[PDB]
């Protein structure tokens, strides 16, 4: 139930709260109120490469031609 | 400057546009027109009103199997948490739909019976 | 080039890629003010331009 | 020209007469010093890495080769570091 | 109802503005070439000749 930077409940699919705005060791749902341990969800990592059209230049045109 | 626009027609050939706008904050906005003035609704108020949803089913219906697409996941982070931030209430279908009927009660000329 | 950037837990999610793109298009390496490009065309009517 | 008298002209230009002593190779290597170079024009790609659970952003910005952008725009390696240090951040 | 799919990686089959289902781009052209062969050949009792089958390839 951990996809990207957001987490869901395992029983109703509700979007859980941010695990650093809640008091420690417990993350509680708002519909099932299923309390999840804040300890080791994961390490919430998301990598985002830029759009590859974001930086047009004279030098980017030499990449796909050559 | 981005947006989408459908022109739905009824079976008696009567039209009604529904425009979704994209805000730079990351949330989207439903738009319509009942009389000659416009109205702006956030669409998760309308996604939770149409049927009995989960909140991963809003995620699983926009995202396909491309969970690794970090563009789509991050812009949908702002859309679902922005509805929880602005509306700590409105938690199931019969409660979102009473809020949506309470604001538009005087403009849809509803009865005192409804 | 790689630099860490830290925030607290009170702050909700920033995009931080549309931020970096819109700052990388504004930060100038070598700019003469109010001049964007300098072109050497073919010499029209004798004189060098 | 006539109707608006715009100081915010749509396409301003300026014509620069070359001296006859300097040659055409000393001119097109001179226009690179005048033409602007953006930090956008040197970057191949940027990869952020947001880790939380303290919001930690690892901004890794990947350039072109030093044998590639110091020939097109003649931007040196040490000048690129100060734009990141004193202009970008 | 049983699909779990979205995005341009698939192609969405719509009839008059509602989603009927989801199918791949490669099969979505085959079943757009098949439905034209079956509406012109008038043996199929469900496909009218007046139907518009707009397939947008990826
Ligand atoms: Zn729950």
């Amino acid at each position: 139930s951990v996809v990207g930077s957001l987490i869901f409940c395992l029983d109703c699919g509700d979007l859980l709260e941010n695990p650093n705005a809640v008091l420690g060791s417990n993350v509680e749902c708002s519909q099932c109120k299923a309390i999840y341990p804040k300890s080791q969800f994961s390490n919430l990592k998301v990598v985002t490469t830029t759009a590859d059209d974001a930086f047009p230049s004279s030098l980017r045109a030499k990449k796909s031609v050559v | 400057h981005y947006g989408i626009q459908i022109r739905s027609v009824r079976p008696d050939q009567t039209s009604q546009t529904n425009v979704l706008h994209y805000l730079n904050d990351g949330q989207v906005t439903f738009r319509f027109s009942w009389r000659k003035n416009e109205y702006l609704v956030p669409v998760v108020m309308i996604l939770k009103a149409l049927c009995h949803t989960s909140d991963r089913e809003i995620f699983d219906g926009i995202i396909g199997n491309d969970v690794k697409d970090s563009f789509l996941t991050d812009r949908l982070e702002l859309l679902l948490r922005g509805f929880k931030k602005r509306y700590p209430h409105l938690q199931n279908r019969t409660q979102v739909l009473q809020y949506l009927g309470d604001k538009f009660r005087v403009v849809f000329q509803a009865s005192p019976d409804q | 080039c790689e630099f860490k950037l830290e925030l607290a837990a009170d702050t909700e999610k920033l995009l931080m890629v549309n931020i970096v793109e819109e700052i990388c298009r504004k930060s100038i390496i070598r700019q003469i003010p109010h001049i964007d490009r300098c072109v050497h065309p073919e010499p029209e009517n004798g004189k060098r331009v | 020209i006539v109707m608006t008298a715009s100081a915010a002209i749509k396409t301003p230009q300026m014509t620069l007469p070359i001296w006859n002593d300097v040659s055409d190779e000393q001119a097109d290597t001179f226009c690179k010093s005048i033409s602007k170079v953006l930090l956008s024009e040197v970057i191949d790609k940027v990869i952020v890495t947001e880790t939380t659970g303290a919001r930690s952003y690892v901004i890794h910005m990947r350039f072109f080769d030093n044998n590639e952008y110091s020939e097109e725009y003649d931007v040196s390696k040490e000048e690129l570091q100060n734009v990141i240090s004193n202009q970008f951040i | 109802s049983h699909t779990f799919a979205a995005g341009p990686s698939l192609c969405c089959v719509q009839i008059d503005g509602k989603i009927i289902g989801w199918v791949s781009h490669e099969q979505g052209k085959i079943i757009a070439d098949t439905l034209r062969y079956w509406k012109v050949e008038g043996k199929t009792p469900g496909l009218p000749i007046d139907l518009e089958i707009g397939y947008v390839p990826p």
